[PDB]
RNA sequence: AGCUUUGCGCAGUGGCAGUAUCGUAGCCAAUGAGGUCUAUCCGAGGCGCGAUUAUUGCUAAUUGAAAACUUUUCCCAAUA
RNA sequence: AGUGGGUAAGAGC
């Protein structure tokens, strides 16, 4: 039911990164962590099933 | 909830994660079961724990139950006066109190 | 017709407590 | 909906304020052979009805503790004119003074009158009561049976009753005309279903009984539908039902 | 701990004067025989709790499981069932109302029970099946 | 029932746990006493006597 | 008790009777001793007389 | 930081203190109230059709 | 939070959903940092195991997975979603949002009703259950 | 049929399993088990799981 | 020679209780378990864990189901 | 004064 040691211990990594209230030395906002590609999304809609596959594709490496 | 992050963070940072990584989910159940004995008022004392590590869950013990008592004193308050508080929240205060 | 209930501050002075009761 | 008694199916909500029924609410209409007829509620030519509050309906202390003197004094006196005639007082004479006196005089003619005189300091414990039952007792200062009942509201459901119409009027805001019941008189309430009253204790979840405790709710709504139902009181866009 | 542990401590030293009336052991081997398995008694009533896994919530039930019947299945289905005075308790007479007989609770009333047009010209007698009684472990403390 | 009362007047000394709850008015916190039910018989006729 | 139930499950031995009494035949023969109750009756002396009668041949068996 | 290995291997697992009893405890089976208790109610609220003399303010077919 | 397991790409997600034949999905998005999402791991974590015979939790964080963002408007500081056969179950909160759990709940025993009505409802067949306590008011006195 | 056959020899060789001593001593079961020619443990078994085996084992020869 | 006492199995008859029965390659226990009376006295299992419809089987109805429905490229707008 | 807190789910065509 819970992840193990590795999962934990990236986590709060992940977690201290963004929360500098409570980390760190610099205090940035809440969600900041200081201190090219933009991925397409479907929108749920079947109309743009096929532009979002052909988006996908073009994606490849 | 941040303070026993915050804690659980510095131990695993200290802890050699490498080869003790099994040991994040007894850390919690340590902090977790010194909080409940505190709570409950009754003698705590691990006794394998290292003195460090006891430290550590002893200080951040004191730390949550300051936040503890003056939230607990706070929101009574808060009751008294009249403000508009919910049902889990009231039930919370009491058990507290 | 509200529906919303009244304060009777004010109100029905010229009635006592013990009237309207056998 | 609110003022109405629980036997008609209302919530029966005691009032202390000042509420308004406008005389909109007090028209019904009634199908006979000639045609449909019309109804208002009262000859009456003032204010829109307002409702009996409950300040009238309870009596002062001054005049509570006035009034148990006189049938003290009163009940003394017969009690000592009866003793030289050899009568004990038999309910009739002492029918006057029935609801008056602080003891109350029921308390005299009370089933367990006897085994109550050895139940001393009953004040005290009530007061302290509190100390063992989780529940605030409302009336922690005064015992049913030892000092009787010191509030009548059968003078405030019958002016409410006459106030809101009547059982007619009443039951025309209900379903009541939907059952077809050719009249209110032999009829009675069910509090709890068979499948309701037998799932009061079947080993089930949180959820499941809290979803469970809803019916009696579903059936006062039902009860009420033609008046909660209502345009006016739920202005906005209306929607049918699927069939 | 400490009454058992007197116990527990009592005896042993029994043996003690039980060798020690007899001259044996005069070094103590006895004595550290026996304070060895009095600290280990001691050790295990302090030791702390085992691990306990958390039994998880059963899943909703649905379906149909098949449950037997007979003498016990009867004599729980009367004592869970529906009585006489419970079922005219229930039932609340239209349009004529009762004064509520309960000052401490007006949520509380009896329905048709001694109300008039209950349909029952005699009293409702009480099911001595719902009679109230102890548990088994409650008579044996008594 | 009287009997046992007598012997507990008599000879009981140590009783078990009373649990402890509180009711919350929003001004003050009322305490409420939870008491065996064996020992409470002989309380509420010590009381009544 | 696991032998004879799992005897049964292999059909080498008939599904158990239930065992009736007097008190017992209107609950398990109720719907069929409105039938012909005299038959019933017989039917059921006659079970708790093959009970009895195996008890005692056992005992005297065992003389 | 000073915390060996072996300090750390020794860490104990956290144990529950409770039984069975109180961890899982059985279902709280709910029984409906005896009748004797609206028989009681019931009961009470019949009237003498007279008093005892006695008794002062504060005492078919 | 740290203690759920966490999904990193939206793949992870949906080899998630399709693997659970017979227990319902809870999935928690939005962000760790997220105080109001603080208070949903920290419920999810109470619960985690008392509903693990009938339901599972996966964490994903919609900065790293905005996969569904668009599709599933995942804007609200923190949502809950419910799944059971790869299919999104409703839930009439009373919010007029079924979609998704959109606000913090406090007290797990309402999580624990919500997650055992879902799994009720949908075992069922049925898309859209009813929920047994009503959020249109917060039933602050 | 055979299905009937072989559910009954398998009833009756249960019933000649449950009649059959063995010797409560782990060693003696041990050299039992050895001189029967099959491996004394099966993937880690338990004394009891065993001895069951030695049982068995028993039972068929 | 009968009768009779106790323990132990096999049974038959009948009563009662279902908040409880059972498991122990878990520990401890007459080298004293557990003690609120009565303690210079008491004397047997307790604890932890596990099973469950508060012992478990069947038998018979019931319903959930089970069997299948068109499980086969529809509209809105326009050409010709 | 005011928006909402008023989406039934399902089957393929």
């Amino acid at each position: 039911v819970y992840a193990p040691g590795l999962d934990i211990e990236s986590s709060l990594k992940q977690l201290a990164e963004r929360r500098t209230d409570i980390f760190g030395v610099e205090e940035t906002a809440i969600g900041k962590k200081i201190g090219p590609e933009e991925k397409v999304t479907w929108d749920g809609h079947s109309g743009s099933m096929a532009r979002t596959q052909q988006a996908a594709q073009a994606n490849i490496t | 909830l941040e303070l026993r992050a915050a804690v659980m963070h510095d131990i695993l940072d200290m802890m050699p994660e490498g080869i003790k990584q099994n040991k994040a989910r007894t850390i919690l159940q340590h902090l977790s079961e010194a909080w409940r004995c505190w709570k409950a008022n009754i003698p705590w004392k691990v006794p394998g724990l290292p003195t460090p590590i006891e430290n550590m869950i002893l200080r951040y013990v004191k730390a949550k139950a300051d936040w503890w008592t003056n939230t607990a004193h706070y929101n009574r308050e808060r009751i008294r006066r009249g403000a508009t508080v919910d049902k889990t929240v009231c039930k919370k205060n009491l058990g507290r109190l | 017709p509200t529906g919303e209930v009244l304060s009777l501050v004010g109100k029905l002075e010229g009635t006592r407590m013990g009237d309207k009761a056998q | 909906v609110f003022y109405t008694p629980k036997e008609l199916g209302g919530l029966g909500m005691l009032s202390m304020g000042h509420v308004l029924i406008p005389q909109s609410d007090l028209r019904w209409s009634k199908q006979t052979d000639v045609g449909i007829t019309h109804f208002r509620s009262g000859m009456s030519h003032e204010e829109d009805q307002l409702i009996p509050n409950l300040y009238r309906y309870i009596q002062p202390w001054e005049s509570e503790f006035i009034d148990s003197q006189r049938v003290w004094a009163e009940y003394a006196l017969k009690r000592q004119e009866a003793i030289a005639q050899n009568r004990r007082l038999t309910l009739e004479d002492l029918e006057d003074s029935w609801d008056r006196g602080i003891p109350r005089i029921n308390t005299l003619f009370q089933k367990d009158r006897h085994t109550l005189a050895y139940d001393k300091g009953w004040r005290v414990r009530t007061d302290f009561k509190q100390y063992q039952v989780l529940k605030q007792n409302p009336f922690w200062w005064t015992h049913q049976r030892h000092d009787g009942k010191l509030w009548n509201l059968n003078n405030y459901r019958t002016d409410m009753i006459q106030a809101l119409g009547g059982v007619e009027g009443i039951l025309e805001h209900t379903l009541f005309k939907g059952t077809y019941f050719p009249t209110w008189e032999g009829l009675f309430w069910e509090k709890a279903s068979g499948f309701e009253e037998s799932m009061k204790w079947k080993k089930l979840t949180n959820a499941q009984r809290s979803g469970l405790n809803q019916i009696p709710n579903r059936r006062f709504t039902l009860w009420w539908s033609p008046t909660i139902n209502r345009a006016n009181v739920y202005v906005g866009f209306q929607v049918q039902l699927d069939l | 701990l400490r009454r058992k542990a007197a116990r527990l401590v009592a005896a042993k030293c029994t043996l003690a004067a039980r060798v020690d009336s007899f001259h044996e052991s005069t070094e103590g081997k006895v004595g550290y025989e026996l304070k060895d398995e009095i600290e280990r008694k001691f050790d295990k009533w302090q030791e702390p709790p085992p691990v306990k896994q958390v039994k998880p919530l059963p899943a909703p039930l649905d379906g149909q499981r098949k449950k037997r019947g007979g003498r016990r299945y009867r004599k729980m289905k009367e004592r869970l069932g529906l009585t006489e005075i419970r079922k005219q308790a229930n039932r609340m007479s239209f349009g004529e109302i009762e004064e509520d007989a309960y000052q401490e609770d007006l949520g509380f009333s009896l329905g048709h029970l001694g109300k008039s047009g209950s349909g029952r010209v005699r009293q409702t007698q009480v099911n001595e099946a719902t009679k109230a009684r102890i548990s088994k472990t409650l008579q044996r403390t008594l | 029932a009287l009997s046992r009362i007598k012997r507990h007047l008599l000879t009981q000394r140590a009783f078990k746990e009373v649990g402890i709850e509180f009711m919350d008015l929003y001004s003050h916190l009322v305490p409420v006493y939870d008491v065996e039910p064996l020992e409470k018989i002989t309380d509420a006729y010590l009381d009544q006597y | 008790q696991k032998e004879l139930q799992e005897k049964v499950r292999l059909g080498l031995m008939p599904p158990p009777e239930p065992k009736v009494r007097i008190s017992n035949l209107m609950r398990v023969l109720g719907t069929e001793a409105v039938q012909d109750p005299t038959k019933v009756e017989a039917h059921v002396r006659a079970q708790m007389a093959k009970r009895q009668k195996a008890h005692e041949e056992a005992n005297a068996a065992r003389k | 930081a000073e915390v060996t290995e072996e300090e750390w291997l020794s860490i104990p697992e956290v144990g529950d203190a409770r039984n069975k009893r109180q961890r899982n405890p059985r279902y709280e089976k709910l029984t409906p109230v005896p009748d004797s208790f609206f028989a009681k109610h019931l009961q009470t609220g019949e009237n003498h059709t007279s008093v005892d003399p006695r008794q002062t303010q504060f005492g078919r077919n | 939070s740290y203690m759920l397991p966490h999904l990193h790409n939206g793949w992870q997600v949906d080899q998630a959903i399709l693997s659970e034949e017979d227990r319902v999905v809870v999935i928690r998005f939005g962000h760790d940092w997220d105080p109001t999402c603080m208070k949903m791991d920290e419920v999810l974590y109470s619960i985690a195991e008392k509903v693990k015979n009938f339901a599972v939790i996966y964490l994903v964080d919609i900065t790293e997975v905005p996969d569904f963002n668009k599709m599933y408007e995942l804007y609200d500081p923190c949502t809950v979603m419910f799944f059971f056969r790869n299919k999104h179950i409703m839930i009439d909160l009373g919010t007029g949002n079924n979609n998704k759990i959109n606000w913090a709940m406090e007290d797990k025993q309402e999580m624990v009703d919500i997650i055992e009505t879902v799994y009720r409802g949908a075992r069922k067949g049925r898309g859209l259950v009813v929920s047994p306590k009503d959020y249109s008011t917060k039933y602050r006195y | 049929s055979e299905r009937q056959a072989e559910v009954l020899a398998e009833f009756e060789r249960r019933k000649r399993a449950r009649q059959i001593n063995v010797s409560t001593d782990d060693s003696e079961v041990k050299a039992c088990l050895r001189a029967l020619g099959e491996p004394i443990t099966l993937f880690g078994e338990g004394p009891a799981e065993r001895r069951e085996r030695l049982r068995n084992i028993l039972s068929v020869v």
